[PDB]
């Protein structure tokens, strides 16, 4: 029954360095070792560090060493990662996790997890989303469902919010991953599906909230002269 | 001889002084050419013991 608030995190530049800070509760601290453990987008789980018990003994991992150093302040029940020099391939949310002291040695499996933050690693300006149509209006001609859409171009950090005429649409919603551009932007389409005969029935509204810069911005999806 | 037989004055005769004995010019070693270090890290300093 532990719960673990992450301090940090946000988009960051590379070449800097700074910190988090993981307050824990629901238990006593001074007496369980911490991990740190990556979880990348489309990777999977990836080991980091961890520090004793008392904090006396610390591991870090084999790609990360000249990178990460990690501390614990038992006082306030947190966990320090001072991370720097961060790269572009190091976005991930870093769960902090603690241990049970089972096994037969001063480490062994962990059991719970904090929802660590999302240190977003960059070199370029959080770009808003630009809200784009989908509706051909000519080759929509699918009778019963056709699937039309809008686009996100261009946002970052990837939080983002797709509601259809404020949700009224609720099958066949299709919120896509990001589809990157080659220089690195994301962008992504999210449609739903409508009878050809009831294209102007319903004016449909895409409404996107870009969590980074709070873009705001709605666009119409709408069967056009095209 | 005159330290040997512990006098100053000595007599006709051959003695016998010391010993003669022919001294290391140079100091060789050869060792056989294995290279790599040895794996003490994964034993002394292991987790599991
Ligand atoms: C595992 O054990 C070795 C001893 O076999 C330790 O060697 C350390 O190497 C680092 C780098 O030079 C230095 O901290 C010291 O030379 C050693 N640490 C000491 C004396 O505390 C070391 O504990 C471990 N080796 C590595 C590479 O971490």
């Amino acid at each position: 029954e532990v719960q673990l608030v992450e301090s940090g995190g946000g988009v960051v530049q590379p070449g800097r360095s700074l910190r988090l800070s993981c307050a824990a509760s629901g238990f006593t601290f001074s007496s369980y070792p911490m991990h740190w453990v990556r979880q990348a987008p489309g990777k999977g789980l990836e080991w980091v560090a961890v520090i004793s018990y008392d904090g006396s003994n610390k591991y870090y991992a084999d790609s990360v060493k000249g990178r990460f150093t990690i501390s614990r302040d038992n006082s306030k029940n947190t966990l320090y990662l001072q991370m720097n020099s961060l790269r572009a391939e190091d976005t991930a949310v870093y769960y902090c996790a603690r241990d049970t002291e089972d096994c037969s040695s001063t480490t062994c499996y962990v059991d719970y997890w904090g929802q660590g933050t999302l240190v977003t690693v960059s070199s370029a300006s959080t770009k808003g989303p630009s809200v784009f149509p989908l509706a051909p209006s000519s080759k929509s001609t699918s009778g019963g469902t056709a699937a039309l859409g809008c686009l996100v171009k261009d946002y970052f950090p990837e939080p983002v919010t797709v509601s259809w005429n404020s949700g009224a649409l609720t099958s066949g919603v299709h919120t896509f991953p990001a589809v990157l551009q080659s220089s690195g932007l994301y962008s992504l389409s999210s449609v739903v599906t409508v009878p050809s005969s009831s294209l102007g029935t319903q004016t449909y509204i895409c409404n996107v909230n870009h969590k980074p810069s709070n873009t705001k911005v709605d666009k119409k999806v709408e069967p056009k002269s095209c | 001889t005159k330290c040997t037989l512990k006098s100053f004055t000595v007599e006709k005769g051959i003695y016998q002084t010391s010993n003669f004995r022919v001294q290391p010019t140079e100091s060789i070693v050869r060792f056989p050419n294995i290279t790599n270090l040895c794996p003490f890290g994964e034993v002394f300093n292991a987790t599991r013991f």
